[PDB]
C-alpha cells in the first residue's frame, strides 16, 4: 500500500475538510499549482453554497475571499495587469461561486430575454467577417445559379468588400450587431442592483488593493481590471454559453446553431472591446463605423464599474455584532469518513478453517439500542 | 424516571442544531458543521414529575438522507424546522419533511417550526430576499400550512436570542403527551 | 468522554458491517430481542437488495436464511404453530426482501390488475356485516327522506336481518364479494411460477424443517405453516394495502376510501379463511353461505402451498459449481464510517507568521495529487 | 337498547381471538389462525342495566397496519392487550399500540390487558424464557405502564382457564360508561 | 513512459471491479463489497512501447455520486459498463452514465461494455428474468445503443470465464489513442 | 489562388493574439484585452507558390470552451501554443488542447508553439518562477511532448522580438500540404 496509502489519505483528508472546514480547503486550493485547483473547483464550490447560506458562513468566506486576494496581490502581482494575466484561483472561486450561489436567478435571471430573443429570430445572422460573407455570397448562392462560381474562390480581405453586394452584407450584420448589442447592454448597465452584494465586494477589495499597492495607476487602469472580473470573467461567458452556463433551459431537443454562436459570439467581441475601451481597427477597419458606439458604451461600462464598488463593509452589510457579542461554544464534531480495513496475511486466511476471524457477538445487544 | 423522546428535522443550515444548542447550553455554537446526527438530554418538570428530554439532532443534507430514519424510533413528537427568511426551506416542509416523518412515523405528532425570526428585520437578509422577489415567511402563512399538514400547531423562535426559544420545546412536550 | 465513544464505536460496527458484512449484519439482527430488530429491518433489507443482486450472493443470503430458520425451529419451536406464534425475525425479512428485490414487479405484476378493478369500481360496496348494513340502510340512506329513523338507531345482528331489506344488501355484497375474490383467487393460483424462487425455497426449507422435529404433523398442518408465509404473511398484505405495498401506482391525489378498503379488506377475509381451512360460523353464521366456496377454495390453496415447495436446492437452482470450480482472491476493502474530533490545540498555528505551517504545504501537494 | 363499541387490539399471538371467543362462547380455540378482522355481539347487564356490547377484533401484525383504523371510528373503549409471558408483547404496547389508538382516537379511554396468566404459573414455559433471559411480566410492572400511559386500570385474564375473564369487560363497560 | 488511463463506471454490482481484478491478476473476486474508489496500473505493448496502462475502478451506487468525478481528470478512454442479464443496468447507461462522463468529460471516448455474459445461458438467470418478463439484452441491441450514444463500439466480455476479457482492453488501449 | 485555415488555440494569456499582430503587421500589442474570436488574412509564398493563410485567433479560458469549436470546422492546420515561462500553460497542451482538436479534427495535423522566449532568457522572470520552485520550459522538454502527442515538430518564438515568429507559419503550412 504505497501508491494506495496515498489516495486513501487523500480522499480521507479532502472529504473530512469538505464537511468540517471547508474555509480551509478554499485556502489549500488557492495554494495549489493552479492546474492542479482545477479537479477540487466544482466539489468545494458545491459545498460552499450549502455551507455560506447563512450570512454568519458567508461572512467568512468573504474574509476568506479578501485576504487571499490581497494575499495574491502583494505576492504575485508585480506590475499591476497581474491579476488578470496571472489568472488566480481565487478569482476563478470568486466568479463561479457568485454564479449558482443561492440567489440563483442572477444572471439568467438578467440575461435570459435578451438571449432568448437572439437565439430565436430564425432569420439573424450577423457576420462581421468579409471573405466568409464573400464566401458565404454567390459562392454559395450560385447554387441555384449554375456556372458553380466562375469567380476567385477562397479571396481575401480587402477584395472582398470589392463586391457590393458583399458590402452589403456586412453593412446590415452591422446594423443588426449594433441593435442586438444595446439590448444586451441594456440589460447589463440598468441592472447593477440586481448584482450579489459578494461579487460587488470583491471587486472593491479588488480596486482597493491594486491601487494600494501601485498608487500610480488610474482611475481608467483600476476599472479596466473591475471591468475584467465583473464583464470578461463573470457574465460574458453567459452571454456566449448560454447552452453552457445555464441562462436559457436547454429541452431535449438541439444545441445552439452555428449562426446562434457566432450571432452571441459578435456580441461578446463588440462588448468586450467597449469595457476594455478598444476601438475596432488595423485588419478590423471594416467594422471602424461602430468606434462611436464602442467609445459610448465604454463611458457606461465606465460609470457602471465604477459604481460597482460602490458597497459596504460585510461587518456593517450584515450586522455582524449580532454574531460577534455572543456567548458561543464548540461541541465535538461527528463527520463521516473514509477508512480501510487492515487485512489478514494470507498465512492466517488459508487457515481460517481452524482458526477463524474474531466476531463481537455480544455486539448485537448493543447494537440492539443506539438512541435511547 | 419517564422519557420523552423529540427530534429535530429540517433542511440543511436551517438552524436545527443552533436552537438545540442555544436551548441546552444557553450559547451558540461558534460555527457551522453539518450535522451526521447527535444527541443531547436534559431534565424538566411541568407536571411535578422529574421527565427525561431526549433532543435527537438529524442531518439537513439530503447526502444523509440514508442514515437519517435511524434517529426515529420511539420519537414522542417532531420538530419540523425551516426558516421564516428562507423559503425554500419552507417548502420542502411539505414536499419533503412532513412526508418523510409520515411515512416512518404517522402515529407520531409534530409541530412546525420556524427558525432564525430574528432575522426578519435584519436590512441585508430582506434586502437579499427582495432581489429575488421573496420575503420571509409570515406566521400567518405557516400557521395556515401547519393546519393543512395537521401539525399539532405552530412555533418560531431565534436561536440567537431565544425569543420564544424556550415556549418551543414547552409545546413539544406538551404535544408529547 | 468515554460514553459517547462507546455508542460511537457500535455506530461505525454497523456502518462497517452494513457495507463489508450484511450477512453478518443479518445473523446479529435475528438474534436481538424482537422489538429491538424493527429499527434495522428496512435498512439491511435495503443494502440486502443490492448485495444479492448477483445470484452467489443470493446463494449465500438463502443459507442465511436457511440455517436462521433451522436454528429458529429446533431451539424455540416446541408444539409445531410456534414458528408461527413466535413471529420469527427470520421470517420477517425473508418476507421483506421477497417483496422487493429485483424481481420487482411481483406482486404488483400479478395482483394489481384485479385489485385495480376493485379499486375503480365506484358502485362497489361490500359489508358482511348486518348491524352496520343495518344502521347503513334506512338508518342513513333516509337523509333524503326525512323523517329520520324512525326505526331502532343501533340494532343487534339477529334484529338487523329482521329487515328483509337489509337482508338483501348483504346478500348482494355476498354475491359481490365472491366474484371479485374468485378473481383475486385465480390470479395467485394460475401464477405459481411467477413466485420468487428464494421465496419458494425457504417454504420448502420451513415445511422440510418442521416435519423433521414433528414426525406427527399431518399435510394438513405443514400446508397450514407453509400457507402462512406464502399467503397471510406475503401477499394478502399486499392484497389489502396495495397504496402501501406499492401495488399500484398512487398518483398525487387521494388514498384508498374506507369503502375500498372495507371492500379488499372483505376479500383478504374470505382468503384468509379458505387458505386456513376456516368456515364461517358462531357469529358469522350469516356467511355460511360461502363455506362451499371456502371449502373448494381451501382445496385449491393446499394444491397450490403443496407445490410452491416443490423445487431445487439453491445449489442445483443456480450452477453454483462455476464459481467453487475457481481461483479467487480478497483484495483490501475500504469503507464510510463515523468519526469525532478529538479537537486539540495547536501551538504553530498562531505563529504561521514566522514559522509557515508546514502541514498546509503537505496537505496541498497531496490534494494536489489526486488521481494520477 | 345500549351499544358499547369495544376493539380489541395488540401484537399478533397475544390471545385477542381466544379471549373473545371462550368468554362469548364459553370455548377455547384449539388452533392458531391469524385473523383479518372480525366481529362479536354480547349483551351484559352492568349496574341492573341491559347493554349490548360490541367486539372488534382486529389484526396484530404490522403489515396489516392500512387495515385496522377501519374499526376505530367511533369507538367507546379499546382494550390493548399483551401476553404476560412474552415481554416482547408487552413492550409494544407503549411502542406501538397505545400511540396508535391515540392518534386515531385521541379521546378515547382505553384499558390494558395481560393475557395468557396461566401460563406465567408454568416452568416449562419459563425455562424458554430463561434460556433468552427473560422473566414474564408482574401485575405490578404492569399497572405502572397502565398509569404512565394514562390507561384506565390494568386488568389480565386466561382465555384457557377463564380466570378473570368476565371481570375485564366489566371495567371495559364501566370506562365507557 | 506513456501512461493510458481507463476509468471503468456503471450501476452497482454489474461486474465492474471483477473485470478488472479477473484481467489485471486472473484471480476472481471472492466476495462481493461495493467499492468506493480503486486503482490499479498494468503495463503491455500492442505498439512495441512498453505503456502504462492505469486502470481506475469506481463506485457504481449512487451514495457516492459526489465522490467518483474525482477519478474523471485526465481520462483517455471510459468503459461504460452494464450487465447483459440486467435490463435495468443497461438502460441507466443512457438514463445516468453516458451523460455523467459526457458532462465531466464531453471530449473523451468511451466504449460500451456488456459484462456477465456467462449468465447468459443459465438457467436460473433465464427463468428469473422471464418471470419478469425480460431477457438478456442481445449484442444487437446493444450495438444500437452505442452507435446512438456516439460510442466508439459495443464490445462484451465475462469476468468469470475471462471470455472476450482482454479483447476488451485490446479495444479500450486501440480507443484510447 | 490558394487558402490555408490555420487554427491558433491555447491556455489564456500565453500571446496567442500577440504572435498573430507581430507577424502581420508587425507590431506589438500593448495591453492585454482577451479575445472572443478574430480573423487574419496574410498571403505568403511557399515553394514558390502564393498561399493566402486564414488565421483563427481563439479564446484560451475555459469558459468559452463551447465557442471554441465553431473556429474547428475544414481546419487544415492547428496551431497549440504555450508561454515557455509558463509550465502551467505547457501542461495544459496534452491535457486539455491536442484533446480537445483531436475530437473535433480527428485526422487533422498540429504544431506545437512555444512563445514568450524572451523572457525566459530574463532574471526578474526566472526569480518569480524560482519563489514558486519553477523553470522555464525548454526546446528538448518541449519537442519530446511534441512526438509524445504525435504532433508535425515543435516550433518556438517571441511576439515582442519577432524572432522565429516568420518559421512558425512557414512549418505550418508545409504540414497543411
Ligand atoms: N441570525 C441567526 N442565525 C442563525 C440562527 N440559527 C442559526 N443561524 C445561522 O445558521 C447557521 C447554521 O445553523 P445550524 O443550526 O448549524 O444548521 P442546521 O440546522 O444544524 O443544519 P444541518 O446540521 O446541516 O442539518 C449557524 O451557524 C448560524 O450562522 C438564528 O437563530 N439567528
Ligand atoms: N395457554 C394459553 N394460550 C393462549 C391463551 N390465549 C391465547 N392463547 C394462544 O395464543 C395463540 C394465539 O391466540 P389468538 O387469540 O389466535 O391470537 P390473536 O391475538 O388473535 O393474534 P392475531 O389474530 O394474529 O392478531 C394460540 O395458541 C392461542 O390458543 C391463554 O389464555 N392461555
Ligand atoms: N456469473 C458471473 N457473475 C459475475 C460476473 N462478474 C461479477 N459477477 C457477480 O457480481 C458480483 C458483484 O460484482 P462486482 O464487480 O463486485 O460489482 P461492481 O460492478 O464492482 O459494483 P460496485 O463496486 O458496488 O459499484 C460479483 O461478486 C459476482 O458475484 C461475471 O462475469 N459472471
Ligand atoms: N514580455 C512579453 N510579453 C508578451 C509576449 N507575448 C505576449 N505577451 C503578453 O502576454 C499578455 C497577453 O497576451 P495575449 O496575446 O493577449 O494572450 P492570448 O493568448 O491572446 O490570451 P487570450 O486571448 O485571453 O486567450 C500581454 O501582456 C502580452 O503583452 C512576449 O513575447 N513578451
Ligand atoms: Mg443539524
Ligand atoms: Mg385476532
Ligand atoms: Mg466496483
Ligand atoms: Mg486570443
Amino acid at each position: 500500500s504505497k501508491e494506495r496509502r496515498k489516495t486513501l489519505e487523500t480522499y480521507q483528508q479532502l472529504f473530512y475538510l469538505l464537511q468540517t472546514n471547508p474555509l480551509y480547503l478554499a485556502k489549500l486550493i488557492f495554494q495549489m499549482p493552479q492546474n492542479k485547483s482545477t479537479k477540487f473547483m466544482d466539489t468545494v464550490i458545491f459545498t460552499l453554497y450549502n455551507y455560506a447560506s447563512n450570512q454568519r458562513e458567508e461572512y467568512l468566506l468573504l474574509k476568506l475571499f479578501k485576504t487571499a486576494l490581497e494575499e495574491e496581490i502583494k505576492s504575485k502581482v508585480d506590475q499591476v495587469q497581474d491579476i488578470v494575466t496571472g489568472n488566480p484561483t481565487v478569482i476563478k472561486m470568486v466568479v463561479s461561486f457568485n454564479r449558482g450561489a443561492r440567489g440563483q436567478n442572477t444572471l439568467r435571471q438578467l440575461l435570459a430575454p435578451v438571449v432568448k430573443e437572439i437565439i430565436d429570430d430564425k432569420s439573424l445572422i450577423i457576420n462581421t467577417n468579409p471573405v466568409e460573407v464573400y464566401k458565404a455570397w454567390v459562392n454559395q448562392l450560385e447554387t441555384q445559379t449554375g456556372e458553380a462560381s466562375k469567380l476567385p474562390y477562397d479571396v481575401t480581405t480587402e477584395q472582398a468588400l470589392t463586391y457590393p453586394e458583399v458590402k452589403n452584407k456586412l453593412e446590415a450584420s452591422i446594423e443588426n450587431l449594433r441593435r442586438v448589442t444595446d439590448k444586451v447592454l441594456n440589460s447589463i448597465i440598468s441592472s447593477l442592483d440586481l448584482l450579489p452584494y459578494g461579487l460587488r465586494y470583491i471587486a472593491k477589495v479588488l480596486k482597493n488593493s491594486i491601487h494600494e499597492k501601485f498608487p500610480d495607476a488610474t482611475e481608467d487602469e483600476l476599472l479596466k481590471i473591475v471591468g475584467n472580473l465583473l464583464y470578461y470573467r463573470y457574465m460574458n461567458p453567459a452571454i456566449v454559453a448560454p447552452d453552457g452556463f445555464d441562462i436559457i433551459d436547454m429541452t431535449a431537443g438541439g444545441q445552439i446553431n452555428s449562426d446562434q454562436r457566432r450571432n452571441l459570439g459578435s456580441v461578446a467581441k463588440v462588448l468586450q472591446h467597449a469595457a476594455s475601451n478598444k476601438l475596432f481597427e488595423g485588419e478590423n477597419e471594416h467594422l471602424s463605423s461602430m468606434n462611436n458606439y464602442l467609445s459610448e458604451t465604454y463611458q457606461e461600462f465606465r460609470k457602471y464599474f465604477k459604481e460597482a464598488c460602490n458597497v459596504p463593509e460585510p461587518e456593517e452589510k450584515f450586522n455582524m455584532d449580532k454574531y460577534t457579542d455572543l456567548v458561543t461554544v464548540s461541541k465535538p464534531v461527528i463527520y463521516i469518513s473514509i477508512e480501510e480495513i487492515i487485512s489478514t496475511h494470507s498465512l492466517l486466511l488459508e487457515h481460517q478453517d481452524a482458526i477463524a476471524p474474531e466476531k463481537n457477538d455480544l455486539l448485537s445487544e448493543l447494537l440492539g439500542s443506539l438512541g435511547e | 424516571m419517564q422519557t420523552i423522546k423529540c427530534v429535530v428535522v429540517g433542511d440543511g443550515a436551517v438552524g436545527k442544531t443552533c436552537l438545540l444548542i442555544s436551548y441546552t447550553t444557553n450559547k451558540f455554537p461558534s460555527e457551522y458543521v453539518p450535522t451526521v446526527f447527535d444527541n443531547y438530554a436534559v431534565t424538566v418538570m411541568i407536571g411535578g414529575e422529574p421527565y427525561t428530554l431526549g433532543l435527537f439532532d438529524t442531518a439537513g443534507l439530503e447526502d444523509y438522507d440514508r442514515l437519517r430514519p435511524l434517529s426515529y424510533p420511539q420519537t414522542d413528537v417532531f420538530l419540523v424546522c425551516f426558516s421564516v427568511v428562507s423559503p425554500s426551506s419552507f417548502e420542502n416542509v411539505k414536499e419533503k419533511w412532513v412526508p418523510e416523518i409520515t411515512h416512518h412515523c404517522p402515529k407520531t405528532p409534530f409541530l412546525l417550526v420556524g427558525t432564525q425570526i430574528d432575522l426578519r428585520d435584519d436590512p441585508s437578509t430582506i434586502e437579499k430576499l427582495a432581489k429575488n422577489k421573496q420575503k420571509p415567511i409570515t406566521p400567518e402563512t405557516a400557521e395556515k400550512l401547519a393546519r393543512d399538514l395537521k401539525a399539532v400547531k405552530y412555533v418560531e423562535c431565534s436561536a440567537l436570542t431565544q425569543k420564544g426559544l424556550k415556549n418551543v420545546f414547552d409545546e413539544a412536550i406538551l404535544a408529547a403527551l
